[PDB]
């Protein structure tokens, strides 16, 4: 059951370069694309996100999408630059200048089907594909609109395959530019409907807990990146490697949206790490449960206690006692019973893996439906009308084709989805 | 109270014991079943195609 | 922290118990349908009894016991008390009763002392047969009316004995020492509910147990204890003890602890009879801070601790 | 001497069908390898083992079964395991991907297309048989393929041989093993859509077990491999009778006889003792009085639920090793004066028994020690309702905001199916509980 990656646009190739680059060390495998580990364990699945290739070598099944070569010639001059498969790097020249409009209507659209052949061509050698995993921002241009173009397409020739997305969300705190609450706003008309989970990584959260919690006082880029790695290897460990559950999208996706539109997940890891700093007491069970479910861990800005959990999916690593994070996962919802709908029973699923991620014994990854994101996208919203009143900033798009009607259309939907999160907090 | 029906053999024996007396669809519907299911999930995927023209 | 729900809101006793229960700061009440409770303060009817002891790391009690309604409905308390040995058929203490259908078994016994002289007063009490028994299909229990109840003065007032009894998950039987005495006000021409003059000779027809030992003393020349409580003590025990194997939750996957009331009348000759026992009952206004707080303290903090007794073990 | 097939259908089915036949290979006495020297009639008789093997002229005794999963993972730990050559290959069929925990996708959208070849297997199971009497079928209630292949299944076999009895083995979903959120979704499905196709039931709450298995086995995280090799311990004492000489449920019409007097009504709660840790170093060996009792303790029941507080329509109890009848008797009488059983007023209070004087056998390196009598009690109770009630319950908590409803309705199932499927529960939980109150 092979997963197709996808990473387009300046952030969408960053994290993903860092994701490649962290499971590539988790499963023993070099830059030059060799195996040389210790266990069978990291072959047992490595399938899911590697081919095979001549005299026994692994090539990461990642195609990389830029308009902007800038980029992606900084991945091939990376330190895992050369595992990716040459042919896999499909870019444009002219950039798309933060915009929406130029990454699905007009720039993006001369690029998408060079995109799609590599799609096709990567799909063709798969048995059994599950779907597709796409990494970008939502408030730049490439990541954004074409990245929300290329999920439409791929959802036309896919169309009963599993749309799976890392989305950054955008922030004042960590901004490149005005336009961002507009191109977000698209974005998430265009995530509401091609996508059946939607790992809402939120920018401020990011910087907040590089900030107070890591005490990195001026944070980059890489720092944010590192968090974002981190949880993304997280997320997807029960597919890299074997365990009671045999974990795959289609699964996890049933058991996760109890209605199709609200399926946008906060992300969490514990314990939070910075940068290179070795942690050198692990953590115990209890602690990893109380880290995890703490909103200082969360990926995305909304307080879990201003909603209700509709599902919640957790995943520890490491050599631990399999009863004692039972009995405190149990704990946690027995002693918070509030915050978990009471009509979804049984709405909290646990997983374990018994290899840990490089640099902790202990570690625990956080995937919650909670409807207190209707937060995230409120604030967008905000932002987004602020401008949108004075029609500011909008020449850039109209220049592009686009109309008025289609922001009014976007805003109006991510509204609708506000209001739909709230119904349910209430139900 | 009263045993009954005591029968024997070298593997074992059974017996009753009592204590007190006493005071569906054919081939054709399921294959029509069945291929209505499919017209639903096929039209569903139809809607999907004609809103993805658009 | 622990957990409870309540599903019965008109329960004076238990509503008692669960602000009591907040009151410690140790428990929170959660909504009435959440299934992660540790404690279940249930509804009087078709309790989900199915439902409970399922929760993985939730150790749950509940404040009724499945199967007690035998004992506390007129007609299967009769059949009970009759078709049980441990009961032995006419036992001394439950007046003749007979389960008639809206009636052969009524005729042969009573026309016996209807013949006899022998005072032929049933129970809505009279002395014809037809008179009460076709007025009845306009199921119900028929009940020889003790005639000579025990004269109460000054005042010749008849009267009843509530006694509280606690049963926990372990089945230990407790007694609560305080029982309460239900007086008629108006006299008795040869009913004492409080629903049905009021407060003449003691505040809202209610006269407790330090008073009715006195007069047991003055006017009898004996005491409370020997006179009444045995007897009482020893038919608590006898009721709870036969219906122990059908509703012990010792080996259950969840544990029921209950409450009942035991209703008894005294005879003129100093002899204990039992009314009818009750599944929900109500205390009196006086004692409910004290009963209900015992009610914590040996059935809900015995199996949910924290961080001179007021009942009597009745021991079997 | 009338033939039995076993249908083993997802991932549950095929683990479980895994334990049993590995058991009875070493009741039997057969090797791996498919060799039974017990065997003198070489290449084929007409003995009470044979029920549930064929011989083949090579002197191989090979399962009447078939294994069936929509995904191979399973089924090819079957393929490469210590009883490959038991299995020709043919009667272990795989899909190719799964029904994604969806009844609607096992029955309607991924079943159609593997439905026809399950039964020309079957078939060719079936045209070796010189009596079939029906099919044992495994398979669990929460699983997307256990669930809606297997009612598929079922109507094609009520169909093809509306002869033979179909008996089912279900496993229960359990939060503590649970695997989807939407089980009691697919629990109803199937139980509404299997009712009439089925004779006899025997539910196994996966709760249940683990709580054996934690409580009486010392093991604190039960794997799969420890309920499985349990289970199959309750499951042959189920069915020795139709592998071995004796009077009493000798075919899969008596199952139906002795157990089920309405068709609806067919669930029969199963309680087993004893259940004694391989791990204990001193054991002292329980009567026939101790184990007799013991099946009317809640805590060896493969469904917790209140005997108590229901009626009895029929009662069997499997004995294997040393016992005899008048023990067993002497037994009875000392629990009717003790315990609350009742029975409806049209049957007899009475227990029908069954013998096997040959202990029961344990796979070696198990969690079970041997002991010297084992008995399994088959009661047909009302107050196993109770599991019904509490799926129902579960069910309506999410089918009131339609929670999860979209997954069914997109594979080609509409609403109404839910709330049809409902309506038989509800109606099934009245007829218990008229004839238990
Ligand atoms: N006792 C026991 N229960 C099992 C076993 N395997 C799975 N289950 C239970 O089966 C239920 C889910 O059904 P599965 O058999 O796993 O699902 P499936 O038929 O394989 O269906 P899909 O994989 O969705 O196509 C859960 O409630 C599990 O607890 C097993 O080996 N033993
Ligand atoms: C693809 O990645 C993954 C897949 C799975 C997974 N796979 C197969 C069957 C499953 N059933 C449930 C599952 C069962 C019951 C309740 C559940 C889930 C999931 C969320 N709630 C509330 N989860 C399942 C699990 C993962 O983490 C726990 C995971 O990692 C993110
Ligand atoms: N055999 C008998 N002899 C004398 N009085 C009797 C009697 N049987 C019943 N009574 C009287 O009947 C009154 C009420 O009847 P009963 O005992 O059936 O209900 P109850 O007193 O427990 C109040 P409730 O029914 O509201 O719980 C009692 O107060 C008692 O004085
Ligand atoms: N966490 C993180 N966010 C980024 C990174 N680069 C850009 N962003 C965010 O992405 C948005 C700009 O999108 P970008 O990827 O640069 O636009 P594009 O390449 O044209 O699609 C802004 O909201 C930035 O804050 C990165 O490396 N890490
Ligand atoms: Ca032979
Ligand atoms: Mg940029
Ligand atoms: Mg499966």
């Amino acid at each position: 059951r092979e997963i197709v990656h996808i990473q387009a646009g300046q952030c969408g190739n960053q994290i993903g370069a860092k994701f490649w680059e962290v499971i590539s060390d988790e499963h023993g495998i070099d830059p030059t694309g060799s195996y040389h580990g210790d266990s069978d364990l990291q072959l047992e699945r490595i399938n899911v996100y590697y081919n095979e290739a001549t005299g026994n070598k692994y090539v990461p099944r990642a195609i990389l999408v830029d308009l902007e070569p800038g980029t992606m010639d900084s991945v091939r001059s990376g330190p895992f630059g050369q595992i990716f498969r040459p042919d896999n790097f499909v870019f444009g020249q002219s950039g798309a200048g933060n915009n929406w409009a130029k990454g699905h209507y007009t720039e993006g659209a001369e690029l998408v089907d060079s995109v799609l052949d590599v799609v096709r061509k990567e799909s063709e050698s798969c048995d059994c594909l599950q779907g597709f995993q796409l990494t970008h921002s939502l408030g730049g241009g490439t990541g954004s609109g074409m990245g929300t173009l290329l999920i439409s397409k791929i959802r036309e020739e896919y169309p009963d395959r599993i749309m799976n997305t890392f989305s950054v969300m955008p922030s004042p705190k960590v901004s490149d530019t005005v336009v961002e609450p507009y191109n977000a706003t698209l974005s998430v008309h265009q995530l509401v409907e091609n996508t059946d989970e939607t790992y809402c990584i939120d920018n401020e959260a990011l910087y907040d807990i590089c900030f107070r919690t890591l005490k990195l006082t001026t944070p980059t880029y890489g720092d944010l990146n590192h968090l974002v790695s981190a949880t993304m290897s997280g997320v997807t460990t029960c597919l890299r490697f074997p365990g009671q559950l045999n974990a795959d999208l289609r699964k996890l996706a049933v058991n996760m949206v109890p209605f199709p539109r609200l399926h946008f997940f906060m992300p969490g890891f514990a314990p939070l790490t910075s940068r290179g700093s070795q942690q050198y007491r692990a953590l115990t069970v209890p602690e990893l449960t109380q880290q995890m479910f703490d909103s200082k861990n969360m990926m995305a800005a909304c307080d879990p206690r201003h909603g209700r959990y509709l599902t919640v999916a957790a995943i520890f690593r490491g050599r631990m006692s399999m009863k004692e994070v039972d009995e405190q996962m149990l704990n946690v919802q027995n002693k918070n019973s509030s915050y978990f709908v009471e009509w979804i029973p049984n709405n909290v699923k646990t997983a374990v893996c018994d290899i840990p991620p490089r640099g902790l014994k202990m570690s625990a990854t956080f995937i919650g439906n909670s409807t207190a994101i209707q937060e995230l996208f409120k604030r967008i919203s905000e932002q987004f009308t602020a401008m949108f009143r004075r029609k500011a900033f909008l020449h850039w798009y109209t220049g592009e084709g686009m109309d008025e009607m289609e922001f009014t259309e976007a805003e109006s939907n991510m509204n609708d989805l506000v209001s739909e999160y709230q119904q349910y907090q209430d139900a | 109270m009263e045993v009954i029906e005591l029968n024997k053999c070298t593997s074992g024996q059974s017996f009753e014991v009592i204590l007190k007396p006493p005071s569906d669809p054919s081939l054709e519907e399921i294959q029509k079943k069945l291929e209505a299911a499919e017209e639903r999930r096929k039209y569903q995927e139809a809607e999907l195609l004609k809103h993805l023209a658009e | 922290m622990y957990t409870f729900v309540v599903r019965d809101e008109n329960s004076s006793v238990y509503a008692e118990v669960s602000r009591l229960l907040l009151a410690t700061g140790q428990w929170k009440r959660l909504r009435k349908d959440n299934p992660r409770f540790n404690l279940m303060l249930g509804e009087r009817n078709r309790l989900p009894f199915g439902r409970l002891g399922h929760e993985p790391g939730l150790v749950q009690l509940v404040n009724y016991y499945r199967g007690a309604d035998k004992l506390c409905r007129k007609a299967s308390l009769v059949k009970l008390i009759k078709t049980s040995p441990e009961l032995s058929e006419s036992c001394t203490w439950f007046p003749e009763s007979y389960v008639i259908y809206p009636r052969e078994v009524f005729l042969a016994a009573y026309n016996r002392r209807r013949e006899g002289r022998e005072g032929n007063v049933w129970i809505l009490i009279s002395s014809e047969a037809s008179e009460l028994l076709d007025f009845i299909d306009e199921v119900h229990v028929i009940q020889k009316y003790l005639e000579k109840p025990l004269l109460l003065e000054p005042g010749h007032r008849k009267f009843d004995i509530r006694s509280w009894v606690l049963v926990d998950h372990l089945y230990n039987i407790y007694l609560y020492r305080e029982g309460v005495l239900r007086t008629s006000s108006e006299p008795y021409n040869s009913l004492t509910n409080h629903c049905i003059n009021y407060g003449r000779y003691e505040e809202g027809n209610e006269m407790f147990f330090e008073e009715f030992n006195q007069y047991l003393m003055d006017a009898l020349n004996t005491t409370l204890e020997n006179s009444i409580l045995l007897q009482i003590k020893h038919i608590i025990r006898s009721c709870l003890m036969c219906i122990e194997p059908a509703i012990s939750t010792k080996h259950l996957h969840y544990q029921s602890f209950q409450l009942f009331g035991f209703d008894f009348m005294v005879d003129e000759e100093l002899k204990v009879w039992l009314i009818e026992v009750n599944g929900a009952p109500a205390c009196a206004q006086k004692l409910y801070a004290e009963l209900c707080q015992g009610i914590v303290d040996v059935a809900i903090s015995s199996v949910f601790p924290l961080a001179t007794s007021i009942f009597i073990k009745l021991h079997h | 001497m009338r033939e039995c097939i076993s249908i083993h259908v997802g991932q549950a089915g095929v683990q479980i069908g895994n334990a049993c036949w590995e058991l009875y290979c070493l009741e039997h006495g057969i090797q791996p390898d498919g060799q039974m020297p017990s065997d003198k009639t070489i290449g084929g008789g007409d003995d009470s083992f044979n029920t549930f093997f064929s011989e083949t002229g090579a002197g191989k005794h090979v399962p009447r079964a078939v294994f069936v999963d929509l995904e191979p993972t399973v089924i090819d730990e079957v393929r490469t395991g210590t009883y490959r050559q038991l299995f020709h290959p043919e009667q272990l069929i795989t899909g190719k991907e799964d029904a994604a925990n969806n009844y609607a996708r096992g029955h309607y959208t991924i079943g159609k297309e593997i439905i026809d070849l399950v039964l020309d297997r079957i078939r060719k199971l079936a045209d070796q048989c010189t009596g079939l009497q029906g099919f044992l079928v495994f398979h669990s209630f929460g699983g997307g393929t256990g669930s809606g292949f297997t009612s598929l299944l079922m109507e094609r076999l009520s169909v093809d041989y509306g002869k033979k009895s179909k008996l089912e083995f279900s496993i229960y979903p359990a939060p503590q093993v649970s695997t989807a959120v939407v089980e009691p979704y697919n629990s109803i499905l199937t139980t509404h859509t299997t009712l009439e196709h089925s004779d006899c039931a025997f539910m196994v709450d996966n709760e249940a077990i683990y709580d054996i298995c934690r409580r009486n086995l010392d093991i604190e995280r039960p794997t799969y491999t420890n309920l499985n090799r349990l289970i199959s311990q309750i499951v042959s004492s189920i069915t020795a009778s139709l592998r071995f000489d004796g009077a009493l449920n000798v075919d899969l019409t008596e199952f139906q006889t002795n157990l089920v007097p309405y068709p609806r009504i067919h669930f029969p709660l199963a309680t087993y003792a004893p259940v004694i840790s391989a791990e204990k170093a001193y054991h002292e060996q329980l009567s026939v009085a101790e184990i007799t009792n013991a099946c009317f303790e809640p805590a060896n029941q493969m469904v917790k639920c209140d005997p108590r507080h229901g009626k009895y329509m029929a009662c069997c109890l499997l004995y294997r090793g040393d016992v005899v009848p008048k023990d067993v008797n002497a037994a009875i009488a000392t629990i009717k004066t003790k315990r609350s059983i009742q029975f409806v007023d049209w049957c007899p209070t009475g227990f029908k028994v069954g013998i096997n004087y040959q202990p029961p056998t344990v796979v070696p390196g198990g969690d079970l020690a041997k002991v010297q009598r084992a008995v399994c009690m088959l009661s047909n109770t009302t107050a196993i309702a109770e599991a019904w009630a509490r799926l129902d319950h579960k069910f309506d908590l999410m089918y009131a905001k339609r929670a999860f409803v979209h997954w069914y309705v997109g594979e080609g199932m509409e609403e109404g199916e839910f709330s049809e499927a409902r309506e038989d529960m509800a109606a099934l939980e009245k007829d218990y509980e008229e004839v238990g109150v």
